[PDB]
């Protein structure tokens, strides 16, 4: 026996990249033609890519070609895929598989394969922001917090660039979830809670997203 | 540049027969063909590793043929353990293509899903999501389509499918789906349906429930 | 300028693997010793990898070294960082650093640098599901449902094995969350609703996280 | 090889000569580097073999020493030199870093003033609670946030965020959110965060009970 070992798949964001590679064990790369291969959600097999002993000629399935690159290491026998820009039906099992032989020649199919590696790529390529209101409880404090985003990055002013002494834009923060949140605030005069109207004004290019949110006391 | 035209999609059956599938090149080549099994979520196993040129430790059960534009894998009586999908694959140099393989299936007549609608635990509610599932318990063919519709608005794009592989005594597909929904979203509404159609039912099939009764 | 840019970031698990790339432009790479290097959570520096020219020397710091793997491929001028079993730790920023000087000597610093990608481990190697009962309305359809796993499998039995006629426990689905989900189901005569009490003894096998729920009408 | 550096902070005023010590475990030669590290930014180099000044790197910046012993000195503190320092040992095919020093503006002690804000209504009917401390205006940088609920140390649920020096005070401020599903915030009433900063004598806590 022989074998194969897929690494790096995952969940993905459409037009987000990702990279996958395969390692082996019990045999050297150095002799064979690598190849990619995957099962879609569809259930057929596609071939996906390929690259020849001695690293010489890289080919790609047209639908990878440009947009995929193949890698290799014969040294520490590892196989790499760079997938920049992925689609939604880039979404699939991704196999590694050996071109091979007991007596190798210049054609042969695919004779050992490793159990594959799942990719996701969810189609939400960019999401825009909730905003949501800092209400002010001498100097008083206010401001808005922009939250579930994606990617970065989010601009904020108030009252349309009018107000700019005393405001405090944070670097956002990377949840758990993988979106990003920040808080802008600003220190006001007390006096000034009654009358003057304080808003945010939140922009999001990468969704096109344009937000004006109103703070006031509760 | 070759396609391949493998035939039929799916292939029905059962233990002990002997079964035929054709793959045909939509442009010549010099008998360039191999076969593949694949069971679900595996790597492929290769069969044959040219036209009628049995792989060594494969089962002699299988069998093949190539004629330059036309091929066939054959099995001499299905086994248990034969009941998966076969590919053909034309390789070149640094270059292959495969057909859309054929899915070998144990065979019975049709048989029409049982369809029953789950609404949401309260106590997943609490948490602030609402997961609806609904369940076509068994039927066949494989082949079913199940929509779902909140308030009479047929949904788009917030549901998931799994398919369960045919059951070991009798053979049939079973198909559950998931519509997501934020505890808000879901009692912004009243009635959560979900709409069956399949090779056994002369007229679609709903199953409703009302949010709170 | 000379072009460096990273890809392949974003969040990981304890125990995960992931593999990291970068890619150049305004040079070739093949003269240059490459390295990777991280910023750790106290704002210092680590160096990671360096990979020589030609790929003939490979050498790590000892908080990496055997877990992770560097490789190169010139020909396509790119650079890559395999990082199998990840841990809390390897939580950093991440960078693709060339080895160089105006003049290229047996032994220099690092002077072209990529802006780049972030990398982050959580530490949730085992989470461990959420299981909720799926409550029956003269064949009646009962269940358990669990949400919010990883990895698999979560396993499920009804009664300890006392019941096994019309079960049907279905693949798992990855959620938009990046976590698993999935139910088990049984069909039973209604007549027994009354009389007999249906229970699911489950585990998540990878955390062995025993868990029990008693299904019964509403 | 090992390497220490000195001071880990150093506080300065602009247009002042400083130095920063790197010392060696053992002796390295002049094998040793300096570089200079923005926030959210890669290392620049500064120089290498001890002395040498990378191309194009101001005059104001200069390396010495030999054996065990290394200074950078910088002749004439600019705004932009305010940033994180690092010695770095390098050899023909590795290396290994010191700890680093951080250079601020130097002003006199400030305590914080701390502000707690309850989750807001919008969201905790969406099932997240996350109540948000802030410590205004502080100096020196350490300053160190408990959240306690129901007098209950918490640990492991909450993340802080620290601003640069003010380009007008050369203060700092922070803020720490405490996250809490809807499920496990109604559980407790009272939710506090006890700061404790050199210009404190005793911690400061603020609080607030829950409704």
């Amino acid at each position: 026996e022989v074998q194969l070992v897929e690494s790096g798949g995952g969940l993905v964001k459409a037009g987000g990249s990702l990279i996958l590679s395969c390692g082996v064990s019990n045999f050297r790369i150095s002799a064979h033609t690598m190849n990619w291969v995957r099962r879609v959600p569809g259930g057929g097999l596609e071939w996906v890519a390929s690259i020849s002993t001695s690293s010489t000629y890289r080919d790609y399935a047209d639908a990878v070609k440009g947009r995929f690159t193949v890698s290799r290491d014969d040294l520490e026998d590892f196989v790499y895929l760079q997938m920049h820009k992925m689609r939604v039906e880039d979404t699939a099992i991704y196999y590694c598989a050996r071109k091979g032989s007991d007596r190798l020649s210049d054609n042969d199919p695919f004779d050992a394969w490793g159990p594959g590696t799942v990719v996701t790529v969810s189609p939400a390529s960019t999401k825009g922001p909730s905003v949501f209101p800092l209400a002010p409880s001498g100097t008083a404090a206010l401001g808005c917090l922009v939250k579930d985003y994606f990617p970065e990055p989010v601009t904020v002013s108030w009252n349309s660039g009018a107000l700019t002494s005393g405001v405090h834009t944070f670097p956002a923060v990377l949840q758990s979830s993988g979106l990003y949140s920040l808080s802008s605030v600003v220190t006001v005069p007390s006096s000034s809670l009654g009358t003057q109207t304080y808003i945010c004004n939140v922009n999001h290019k990468p969704s096109n997203t344009k937000v004006d949110k109103k703070v006031e006391p509760k | 540049d070759v396609v391949m035209t493998q035939s039929p999609s799916t292939l029905s059956a059962s233990v002990g027969d002997t079964i035929t599938i054709t793959c045909r090149a939509s442009q010549s080549i010099e008998t360039w063909l191999a076969w593949y099994q694949q069971k679900p979520g595996k790597a492929p196993k290769l069969l044959i590793y040219k036209a009628s040129t049995l792989k060594t430790g494969v089962p002699s059960r299988f069998s093949g043929s190539g004629s330059g534009t036309e091929f066939t894998l054959t099995i001499s009586g299905l086994q248990f353990d034969d009941f998966a999908t076969y590919h053909c694959q034309h390789y070149a140099g640094y270059s292959a293509t495969f057909g859309q393989g054929t899915r070998v299936e144990i065979k019975r007549t049709v048989a029409a899903p049982s369809v029953f609608i789950f609404p949401p635990s309260d106590e997943q509610l609490k948490s602030g999501t609402a997961s609806v599932v609904c369940l076509l318990n068994n039927f066949y063919p494989r082949e079913a389509k199940v929509q779902w519709k909140v308030d009479n608005a047929l949904q788009s794009g917030n549901s998931q499918e799994s398919v369960t592989e045919q059951d070991s005594k009798d053979s049939t597909y079973s198909l559950s789906s998931t519509l997501t929904l934020s505890k808000a979203d879901y009692e912004k509404h009243k009635v959560y349906a979900c709409e069956v159609t399949h090779q056994g039912l002369s007229s679609p099939v709903t199953k409703s429930f009302n949010r709170g009764e």
